[PDB]
RNA sequence: GCCCGGAUAGCUCAGCUGUAGAGCAUCAGACUUAAAAUCUGAGGGUCCAGGGUUCAAGUCCCUGUUCGGGCGCCA
RNA sequence: GCUUCCGUAGUGCAGCGGCUAGCACGUUAGGCUCAUAAUCUAAAGGUCCUUGGUUCGAAACCAUCCGGGGGCACCA
RNA sequence: UCUUGGGGCCGAAACGAUCUCAACCUAUUCUCAAACUUUAAAUGGGUAAGAAGCCCGGCUCGCUGGUGUGGAGCCGGGCG
RNA sequence: ACAGAAACCUCCCGUGGAGCAGAAGGGCAAAAGCUCGCUUGAUCUUGAUUUUCAGUACGAAUACAGACCGUGAAAGCGGG
RNA sequence: GUCUACGGCCAUACCACCCUGAACGCGCCCGAUCUCGUCUGAUCUCGGAAGCUAAGCAGGGUCGGGCCUGGUUAGUACUUGGAUGGGAGACCGCCUGGGAAUACCGGGUGCUGUAGGCUU
RNA sequence: UUAAUG
């Protein structure tokens, strides 16, 4: 036999580590620093911008640190696009450049700032930044957190950065991480941007499979056939979708109806009907050993 | 030979045991630290009898050897050679040292190791005997013969318990008939009601 | 009724060869796991020097290559066809995964190379279940569960339910 | 003679407690610190950056600079004829607040409230902090039984 | 620190910018009945390391690393 | 006791972490001889004093252990 | 218990069986540590126990800043 | 498969029982360890402070500041 | 009642096994054209939505281990100050306050901050 | 050149 590593003393010399480090959501490395702000600027809001790209919905939020918990000033939800006009798509580079505009203009509509720090309209996907407009009230700054997605060339979270930042963000960012960004020869591409922004690589992946073949296009795109998305109509869908956003920004809650209170969960056991289970289990036992000898 | 017990009769220095630190250290003479019928069970040795110990002070390995063999003695000519149990609770570890003068004198005097001691509290247990319930004046003689090998002053004491065990005589009995107590050899193993119903079901099966 | 969702598939294949010998020998060997897969195999170096068999440290001894897939389940049909589609107790590993070893390549159906020579190499079949990428991803890590394990047993019956083949005690 | 070191016998005293090794808690880091506050010094040997020295450990003084990560302190050092007031850079994870200060607040507010009220009634209510006085005379209530009869114990000799 | 010698095949030494030589040693053939003694061919050169001039450098030029031989000694 | 050194086939020695440990003798086997020797041709044989450490690697470098050999042991 | 093995025993042999004896594993048990420690005192060492303190109103800043935000410095009072 | 106590691969457990150049102590797990990609913050200049202390130097270090920079998408990190 | 995203205190939260999950969600899952990275679309990235609670995850249970908090140990060990107290010493007793930690026996098994859902 | 012994 061998000796078992889990034994009584490796449970009382074993530390367990942070909530969100046994979860796996938190890198506390990349907290530290992040989330702190320096010691002479004396509980100044420091703003990060959340990015989270789930399976079916992509998240984006705003927070800064307090000591009870980090505040969500203001956050923003794909599963909101079908009020503007994106039915379907909810998950890709082009709905996360949606939320992040989304983001950024709800965020300036609750400061008061929809009509100074207009942003990108017209957007192309060069290299912008907002600049600060002197006798303004000054533009509103933040700090990306992106968490533990790999950070390539390509992503979704560089999407929804490049919608704060059309949006009206001042975001201190570098045109690597975009897609367009050729790696050999090292030069950005802002009309490849503009393609994956407007969503022309879906587009092109949807010509090629109705080429291809009509099996793999109805298993791949079934509900882009359900609500009748074709390719001429997605770029205009999401010139139509930005416009709605710019338009618009203001969230409305959900009405909440009075409760049934009912209790789907299952409640916890308590003492005396453990002293009881245990009680019968042993009474059981002895009943059962008289009835067998 | 080496030096009389009037020198490190009393607990000086701290505790200075063999370790990384403190190496070259000869080999003590006790080793075997139990005898008689080890190889028995908790039921057919009732009677114990302990040595306690009634000053702060140190005893020797040589010492523990010499009443080890002069309670082995007389335990074999009284119970024979198999209806006894002793055991030496008095484990040596304190390295004692010696600064041997063959001329530099005191003079970077730190010694080198001699040989070992055990650190003796007051109230503690030296030797203790376990034996039938008819050899109880036989084990009062042999300590009584004991206690002449070692210095100082230590008392005979006839313990409570059951043999080398932590539970009383009057009590023993009556847990080991509502298996509270397992006999286990020399020990004896305490099942409380903290464990699983598992080990309940596998003791009452 | 089976749930669809448990239904014992294979993650991978390990291919291995170990020659002992970097240079020449190990390049034909890779040329050898090329020619089987379509693929590149990676070299694997030594961890410490043994002077006994004549090998030193971060020096080339092995090669390696993990097929997936169906070209997995191709291979693996043709490794069962060289090995008569019987193994033993023995080369069942207590996790659930099993592996075995050809004696020389030209059983698999690959034509000799004279330049090449002969190699033989080591198959290692790590069986899988839906729900396996929880461990080793980056988002949400994680023990898989004592229900969603793969034990001896369950190898042996997917083994004989899938391929026929016989188990025999040695 | 002893080393004149820096960590000369610092063993057990900036070394962690029983599992709360690992990642350094992030409230004590985002907590702020304003200028003059009563701020008591414990070290930590988990960030080996800013820290204080092991006469100081333990030391209770008064900020006087914030900086980014870091802020000074002046401690009160007893060094062989009297006591100096000197300053030291300590790092954030080093710090607490000492709660000295704050029941001290928490005490003048409540005598602030307490003279703002009944000062239009007139009752003199006092607002100093009396002792533990004497106590009062009282009625022990020996209702039904006797007090029980303590009997000391006779000697028996357990080992 | 200055000056001048050497460091080249396993060893001791030559080598005038255009297959690196002489001797000892090893191997392989003669000789003797055989080794040794003595002939015959063959193999073995990071020319101490790097850089520079030149079409081309072991050689010419400094830069450094070892080894002698003598000088010189204000932190 | 202090400082220092050594400890390698059977014997006396070498050995610049990476060997097949090297030389001589001894040994054994075969020639030569009538035998022996000498001579010639082959071969066997090292716990590298012991433990540990450094090292990718230790016969050596580092530490202790057990052996051994020299120099000191002083004025009063 | 085969996780392995030294001597056997019936075995050509076989984790087939068999009495074991050794290390290993699991619950115990005796004695310790200046250069060990989960715990953990007594004594002790800092700090505070107010006018240099609170509650107001307003200026300045080239520092920091969605925000006459934050911080600091100036003033003019009221509280003994 | 050769492959064995040890050459290579895979799975499971694995709070650090490894490693961080060295003596020991502390500290460290999506790191302070291992492997990659780019660099030279191991650059220049004032001042302040700690340690040794007489509250003097030297050495070592601690926070900042003014410039030029490296890396990262950025927060920041770095002046051995 | 409960979940998701970001958190605070970091086991009352961990670990082993078993049971149940309505709705949103979270995930498992389907592929590699584009962005991207590997021997390998296993990881990462990208584009999705046929199936599923099998697993993660959420809740509960184990006379469960661990952990947290009390009693016992015990006014015990120890300890500030005192005596022309004892004893050959070793050490012990008393006056004056202060006061532990194992084994053993009970109880418990995450609270909470911001934003957004579901049970309409 | 070497070549001793029974
Ligand atoms: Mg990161
Ligand atoms: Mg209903
Ligand atoms: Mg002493
Ligand atoms: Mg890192
Ligand atoms: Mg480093
Ligand atoms: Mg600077
Ligand atoms: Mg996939
Ligand atoms: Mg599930
Ligand atoms: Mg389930
Ligand atoms: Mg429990």
């Amino acid at each position: 036999f061998v000796k078992v590593v889990k034994n009584k003393a490796y449970f009382k010399r074993y530390q367990v580590k942070f909530r969100r480090r046994r979860e796996g959501k938190t890198d506390y490395y990349a907290r530290k620093r992040l989330v702190i702000q320096d010691k002479n600027k004396y509980n100044t809001p420091k703003y990060r911008m959340i990015v989270r790209v789930t399976n079916r919905d992509i998240i984006c939020q705003i927070a800064y640190a307090r000591i009870e918990g980090d505040m969500i000033v203001c956050a923003a939800y794909a599963h909101e696009l079908p009020k503007y006009g994106v039915k379907v798509g909810l998950t890709n580079y082009a709905a996360a450049y949606c939320t992040g505009l989304l983001l950024a203009r709800r965020l300036l509509n609750r400061f008061g700032m929809d009509k100074i720090y207009e942003g990108q309209v017209e957007v192309t996907g060069d290299e912008y930044n907002v600049e600060s407009i002197d006798g303004q009230p000054g533009a509103f700054t933040c700090y990306l957190d992106a968490g533990l997605a790999r950070t390539t060339t390509g992503n979704k979270v560089f999407g929804a950065l490049k919608g704060a930042v059309d949006g009206g963000l001042s975001i201190p960012h570098s045109t690597k991480r975009f897609p367009g960004y050729d790696s050999e020869s090292k030069e950005f591409n802002a009309e490849v941007h503009r393609k994956h922004i407007m969503g022309q690589n879906v587009a092109d992946y949807m010509r090629y499979l109705m080429e291809e073949d009509e099996d793999a296009y109805k298993k791949q795109f079934s509900q882009y056939i359900k609500n009748n998305v074709t390719p001429d109509m997605m770029e205009e869908m999401y010139k139509k979708a930005h416009a709605a956003i710019r338009e618009n920004p203001v969230y409305e809650k959900k009405p909440k109806r009075e409760v049934k209170k009912k209790r789907w969960n299952r409640p916890k056991m308590s003492l005396a009907q453990k002293k009881d289970r245990v009680a019968q289990k042993k009474a059981s036992f002895l009943r059962a050993q008289e009835r067998a000898a | 030979g080496r030096r009389p017990a009037r020198c490190y009769r009393y607990c000086k220095n701290k505790p200075y045991p063999k370790s990384r630190f403190c190496r070259g250290v000869p080999d003590a003479k006790i080793r075997i630290f139990d005898l008689g019928r080890k190889k028995a069970k908790v039921d057919e040795f009732p009677l114990c009898g302990h040595m306690v110990s009634d000053e702060y002070e140190q005893l020797s390995s040589e010492a523990l050897e010499a009443a080890r063999i002069c309670a082995n003695k007389y335990m074999v000519k009284s119970c024979g050679k198999d209806g006894f149990h002793i055991r030496v609770r008095l484990h040596p570890f304190h390295v004692i040292r010696i600064n041997k003068m063959l001329q530099t004198g005191m003079r970077g005097a730190f010694g080198k190791p001699q040989g070992t001691v055990a650190r003796v509290h007051i109230g503690q247990v030296i030797m203790s005997i376990r034996t039938k319930l008819q050899n109880k004046e036989h084990v009062v003689e042999a300590l009584r013969r004991a206690k002449f090998k070692f210095p100082g002053r230590q008392k005979i004491h006839i313990s409570k318990k059951w043999g080398f065990t932590k539970f009383n005589a009057d009590e023993f009995e009556d847990m080991v008939a509502e298996k509270r107590l397992i006999p286990d050899g020399c020990g004896v193993k305490y099942i409380p009601n903290r464990g699983p119903l598992d080990k309940w079901r596998a003791l009452h099966s | 009724k089976e749930n669809p969702m448990r239904e014992l598939r294979i993650r991978k294949l390990c291919l291995n060869i170990c020659v002992g010998e970097s240079g020449d020998r190990l390049t034909r060997a890779a040329k050898v796991l090329e020619q089987l897969t379509g693929q590149t195999p990676v070299f694997s170096k030594a961890r410490y020097t043994v002077r006994s068999f004549g090998i030193r440290r971060n020096e080339k001894i092995a090669v390696h290559c993990t097929v997936r897939g169906a070209k997995a389940e191709e291979i693996l049909e043709k490794g069962l066809k060289v090995r008569e589609y019987e193994l033993r107790k023995n080369n069942f590993s207590d996790t659930g995964n099993f592996g075995f070893g050809i004696q020389e390549h030209i059983d698999l159906g690959i034509k000799y190379d004279p330049s090449i020579g002969i190699y033989g190499l080591d198959f290692y079949v790590v069986l899988g279940r839906p729900g396996f990428s929880i461990a080793d991803k980056k988002r949400r890590t994680g023990c898989i569960g004592a229900k969603h394990r793969i034990s001896k047993e369950e190898a042996m019956r997917w083994f004989q339910q899938k391929y026929d083949g016989i188990i025999l005690p040695g | 003679t002893n080393t004149k070191g820096k960590r000369r016998g610092t063993r057990y005293m900036f070394s962690r407690p029983f599992r709360k090794h690992g990642v350094v808690p992030l409230a004590t880091y985002m907590r702020i610190y304003k200028k003059g506050d009563i701020v008591d010094i414990k070290g930590m040997g988990t960030v080996q950056k800013g820290m204080p020295h092991k006469c100081y450990h333990g030391k209770t003084g008064r900020v006087y600079n914030v900086t980014q990560h870091a802020v000074g302190i002046v401690v009160n050092k007893q060094v062989k004829g009297k006591i100096l007031a000197k300053r030291i850079n300590v790092r954030i994870e080093h710090i607490k607040h000492s709660k000295s200060r704050d029941s001290f607040l928490k005490r003048v507010k409540e005598n602030d409230q307490k003279k703002k009220e009944a000062k239009e009634k007139g009752t003199w209510v006092q607002l100093k902090r009396q002792p533990a006085p004497p106590r009062e005379a009282h009625f022990v209530r020996t209702n039904g039984k006797e007090p029980e009869l303590l009997e000391p114990i006779p000697y028996e000799f357990m080992a």
